[PDB]
């Protein structure tokens, strides 16, 4: 379809920005929050062999306080992406300084890219994102509280004033869609914010592993 | 620099009656004048209200530490 | 002695109106409910004709109750019972449903 | 669609709102008054049901029980 | 929970209806029968089709009216769909929208008996018109009670319950159905826990498991207090993953294998 | 015992009474009012005790 | 009124700070744009 | 069929029971005044997210949870103007006090600002307008039994200047503790846990709901305030009380 194909596109466009400005990297406020309309005037809106056509509607945003961290957002062309399109994503990213990424995957990876994928992981921090989970920002759902991504000090802190082990903390496995979509990774503390009502306001943590 | 509660569980307050009554009743001395009673238990009773048991309750933390607390130092629920 | 009149009444009334729900079904006039079959809906409308029977009965014998009445005093004290009792004992008992 | 006769248009609407009307869910009995404030809306449109006498709101939806 | 104009009107929800059901041809076919039709132009049926469009068979699968109006479908994407889900290997000549009989004729271009029945077959058991699996039928209820009503701020103050339409699903799938135009994605639930941790997460199946907990307890009338509600449910969600209540989920923790004998199990875990 | 004080309403409370005049001096003796610890209105059940 | 005053320049110059950070945002879209465009 | 209902469910609620009470038989509030298990594993920080015991809560109402903006303004507000309803309310001796002071407007209006954000704040958490709430202390009832011990006859000019309301509340919202404690953090925590009990205390203990519809006295205040914080000190959750027995 040509409609729906922009229509699922923007909508891809939308969460990544929501999901970039959430986790802390600077974005404009104008495609925070853009319409439909200018997406249209921008690309073509001719998806079906046309001028927007992925890989090139990716976009590149640094973080705030450091300039020098960027990421890229890929959109593979392959429905069943293999280890050679990663492997040239790679090595054309290996030239610049920058460490992290996003695979926006038409259908789920083969199982011998994920080997490579978490082989890079020292390296080359990359994740995937199914577009089929793209399509809607769990983050604004009523049932997900609003979560913020705790440092390290802060985090040594909270484990020193309870005199409370990290081991005791709750658990919570990197599958979690709020983890990948978030980025956190093994070893660090996430702050939950949920509406008590029996208290008003009660907060809890929640130690990745 | 103790933290925990500054008053006296029901739990600690039935435990410190039984095991004063219990010394009461194996002939240990009383801290209270006896009004013309003999039960141990309300002796016991009687000296919680007068704040004069010789007991110290050890409250453990979940980390390892604990605090002493005195019965005469803390404010008594019932 | 007229509850037993107003009662009797109501259950002919009720049974009149099951009577023509069963023929209207039977020449093919009743449409069916949105979200339910001809036989679901034939079978909602039965339940819901003889449940408003019954409110209808117990109400009736509620209402013509007397101060003295031990019954009633008992159900509104809520010691022991309750208004669907009454209506069971006096007016009617009502449907005996199954699953 | 468009291109379709009147009388097949016709038809074609009709069976599209019966399908539309029967795709709805009937709407849950009760007897419809006013002397029942809800607490959750204000309002004083509401149905009750007697089995105990459970109160639902009309316009706020306020659900409760009086014994 | 509709989010756009439609949560109003009706008209323009059961079109969102129609699209969240699923419609296979068993749904909108009446009858199906083959032929052994030597030349495409003979049409040992009396049907005027083929002559003005243009093998030794084809299969005449005519439609039915009613339903194919009810899910509001057309012959050109049925036979789009007809021709891109089996490649391009038959040829779908569909009919006019104008003509009494929904006839079709599907006919295969390039044992070969069998082939039309086994195709047919497969496809008349499922073949996705239009909709998602997993969700068979959908209702269309009014919200009667505030558990399911609009409920927005107004400018004057007061919440003023509004009452929109809202679906009724038999299925779960959730996750492609909140992708859906046309559909809130903030309020509209699922029902399930299991699901929920594949597309929200952990936090958001404690709270779905909260309510539905709540649901099922005060709906005889009874109360319980919130306190061993959460107390359940912050156990039952302490470990990341839902620890299971009975011998598969709870002999799991790391407590001890004197603890373990005692529930069940016990001379497996000792 | 001691002077307690609290509000409940009869099993036989009409709806249609608060609203409308005789609030507080109620025809069929509802609306429970307990005044340091002393019964005025109301005629006590289970919805009270 | 004064402090009515003085707090409405200090949402002024909130909104200048939201003016700088358009500018800071645009003048670095004008670079991110060559990467954007020789990506493909 | 119904003879038949019974028995399955005597088969098998015993069984669920079982089940539920043997998975959260070692949950415990430890002294620390937070719930774990065994293996010491924190599973909240306060029992039930405020750490209160179930025994001494009771069902109450939020006032200031939806009324409609303009009766809002005419309720918790205090109007310093008509100095009319102050002679009729307050007596002489604070009418020319609340009216020459600018302190005390300033105050007032803070208050009132707070009250509007504590507001917000339970629109924000409470949606579909549910006044029902559980809370330890009734506010209301205490209220009451002050009136008919201290004898306030609310019909005469009433001696409580609403700068002693305010600087009772907040003495009291500080003396009310449950995560012990200066470290930013814990101050942190114990805004947080007791934050609704503290909104429900402003709500009810206002400038002019107190010398309109209570038309208490210092003494009778004071009564109060120390009714109030004994009661929320005897409703706290007794440390080493098995929660989760409680909860199966």
């Amino acid at each position: 379809d040509d409609e729906e194909e922009t229509y699922r596109l923007w909508k891809i466009r939308k969460t990544i920005m929501q999901l970039c400005h959430d986790r802390g990297y600077l974005v404009t406020q104008d495609e925070l929050d853009q319409t439909l309309e200018e997406f249209k005037a921008q690309f073509g809106d001719k998806p079906s062999e046309g001028r927007p056509r992925r890989t090139d509607l990716t976009v590149l945003v640094a973080h705030n306080d450091d300039p020098t961290d960027q990421m890229f957002v890929f959109f593979p062309e392959e429905p069943k992406v293999g280890i050679k399109t990663i492997k040239v994503y790679c090595q054309r990213m290996q030239e610049e300084n920058i460490t992290r990424a996003l695979i926006v995957v038409q259908q789920g990876m083969t199982p011998s890219a994920k080997q490579s994928l978490v082989d890079m992981a020292p390296k080359y921090i990359l994740e995937q994102f199914l577009q089929q989970e793209l399509l809607i920002n769990i983050t604004e759902h009523e049932l997900v509280p609003e979560h913020v991504v705790m440092t390290k000090e802060e985090v040594t802190e909270l484990l020193a004033r309870y005199k409370l082990r990290e081991n005791q903390l709750p658990r919570i496995q990197a599958g979690d869609p709020v983890a990948r979509y978030f980025g956190i990774k093994r070893g660090q503390v996430v702050k939950i914010i949920r509406p008590s009502e029996t208290a008003g306001r009660y907060i809890t943590y929640r130690l990745v592993q | 620099k103790r933290i925990t509660t500054p008053y006296m569980t029901k739990y600690e307050r039935a435990r410190v009656l039984g095991t004063r009554a219990l010394q009461i009743a194996m002939c240990a001395p009383v801290m209270v004048e006896l009004e013309g009673e003999t039960d141990p238990l309300l002796i016991a009773m009687k000296e919680l209200k007068a704040r004069k048991i010789p007991i110290i309750i050890r409250r453990y933390l979940p980390d390892g530490s604990y605090e002493d607390w005195g019965v005469d130092e803390l404010i008594i629920s019932d | 002695s007229k509850t037993y009149q107003d009662i009797q009444n109501t259950i002919k009334k009720a049974k009149q109106d099951v009577i023509e729900v069963i023929e209207k079904a039977h020449n093919n006039e009743l449409e069916p409910t949105p979200g339910n079959t001809l036989r679901q809906t034939f079978e909602n409308q039965v339940n819901r004709i003889l449940n408003d029977a019954r409110d209808k009965t117990g109400s009736s014998a509620q209402k013509s109750l007397s101060e003295y009445n031990n019954f009633k005093s008992m159900v509104v004290s809520g010691a022991k019972g309750s208004k669907i009792n009454i209506s069971q004992v006096i007016a009617v008992v009502g449907q005996q449903n199954v699953e | 669609e468009e291109m379709a006769s009147d009388e097949l248009k016709e038809m074609r609407k009709n069976l599209t709102k019966e399908a539309i009307r029967e795709h709805q869910m009937a709407k849950t009995g009760g007897t419809q008054t006013d002397l029942f404030t809800c607490g959750k809306c204000k309002k004083k449109n509401c149905t009750y049901t007697q089995v105990t006498t459970f109160v639902v709101c009309n316009e706020c939806g306020n659900r409760w029980k009086f014994c | 929970f509709l989010l756009g104009q439609s949560a109003r009107d009706a008209e323009r929800a059961k079109d969102i209806l129609c699209r969240l059901e699923h419609t296979t041809l068993r749904k909108v076919t009446a009858n199906t029968a083959i032929y052994y039709d030597p030349n495409p132009q003979s049409t040992v049926v009396a049907e005027d089709q083929e002559w003005v469009n243009v093998s030794p068979w084809l299969l005449r699968v005519e439609l039915d009216r009613k339903h194919m109006t009810d899910r509001k479908l057309t012959m050109e994407q049925i036979a789009e769909k007809i021709n891109a889900g089996f490649g391009d290997d038959l040829n779908c000549i569909f009919n006019d929208d104008n003509a009494e009989k929904l006839v079709l004729r599907i006919r295969i271009m390039n044992d070969d008996d069998v082939f039309l029945r086994c195709i047919e077959s497969n496809m008349l058991t499922d073949m996705t018109l239009q909709g998602i699996e997993q969700i068979s039928k959908v209702y269309m209820h009014l919200p009667q009670t505030d558990n399911k009503k609009k409920i927005i701020i107004t400018e004057d103050g007061e919440f003023k319950a509004l009452q929109e339409w809202i679906l009724e699903t038999d299925g779960v799938s959730l996750m492609r159905v909140l992708s859906e135009k046309d559909v809130d994605p903030v309020r509209t639930t699922s029902n399930d826990i299991v699901e929920i941790f594949t597309v929200l997460g952990i936090e958001a199946v404690r709270k779905a498991l909260e309510r539905e907990l709540y649901h099922v307890i005060s709906f005889d009338g009874s109360y319980v207090n919130y306190r061993h509600l959460a107390l359940l449910c912050d156990t039952m969600t302490c470990r990341g993953h839902l620890m299971a209540i009975t011998r598969h989920g709870v002999n799991r923790q790391d407590t001890g294998p004197l603890m373990k004998c005692s529930f069940e199990e016990t001379v497996d875990v000792l | 015992p001691g002077h307690i004080n609290c509000i409940r309403t009869h099993s036989t409370h009409p709806d249609d009474e608060d609203s409308g005049p005789y609030k507080h001096i109620s025809p069929g003796d509802t609306k429970v009012v307990v005044e340091n610890g002393e019964l005025i209105m109301g005629i006590l059940c289970k919805k009270s005790l | 009124r004064q402090k009515l005053l003085k707090e409405q320049e200090e949402k002024r110059l909130r909104e200048k700070e939201e003016q700088k950070k358009l500018l800071e945002q645009r003048a670095q879209y004008v670079e991110k744009t060559k990467n954007i465009l020789m990506f493909t | 069929e119904g003879l038949i209902d019974t028995a399955v469910k005597t088969a098998e609620t015993g069984y669920i029971q079982r089940r539920l009470i043997k998975s959260m038989e070692s949950v415990m509030v430890k002294y620390d005044a937070t719930v774990r298990n065994s293996i010491n594993q924190v599973v909240q920080l306060r029992y039930g997210e405020d750490g209160l015991a179930g025994e001494s809560v009771e069902f109450q109402n939020l006032a200031t949870l939806k009324p409609s903006n303009k009766a809002f303004e005419k309720k918790f507000r205090f109007d310093y103007t008509n100095e009319r309803a102050l002679r009729r309310t307050l007596q002489e001796d604070l009418v020319k006090d609340v009216l020459s002071n600018a302190h005390i407007q300033n105050e007032l209006e803070r208050e009132f600002e707070r009250m509007r954000e504590d507001r917000e704040v339970l629109r924000v958490i409470f949606p579909t307008g549910d006044s029902k709430v559980v809370l330890p202390c009734n506010l209301l009832r205490m209220i009451w039994n002050a009136q008919k011990i201290f004898h306030i006859n609310p019909r005469l000019p009433s001696d409580l200047h609403p700068i002693k309301v305010v600087e009772g509340v907040k003495e009291l919202s500080k003396k009310l503790v449950i995560v012990n404690g200066d470290d930013p953090l814990s101050r942190q925590a114990q805004e947080n846990a007791t934050l609704l009990f503290n909104i429900h205390l402003r709500s009810t203990l206002c400038s002019r709901r107190m010398a309109e519809e209570f038309r208490l006295s210092g003494e009778a205040f004071d009564w109060l305030l120390g009714e109030i914080e004994s009661k929320f000190n005897q409703a706290i959750a007794h440390p080493g009380e098995m929660v989760g027995a409680l909860a199966a």
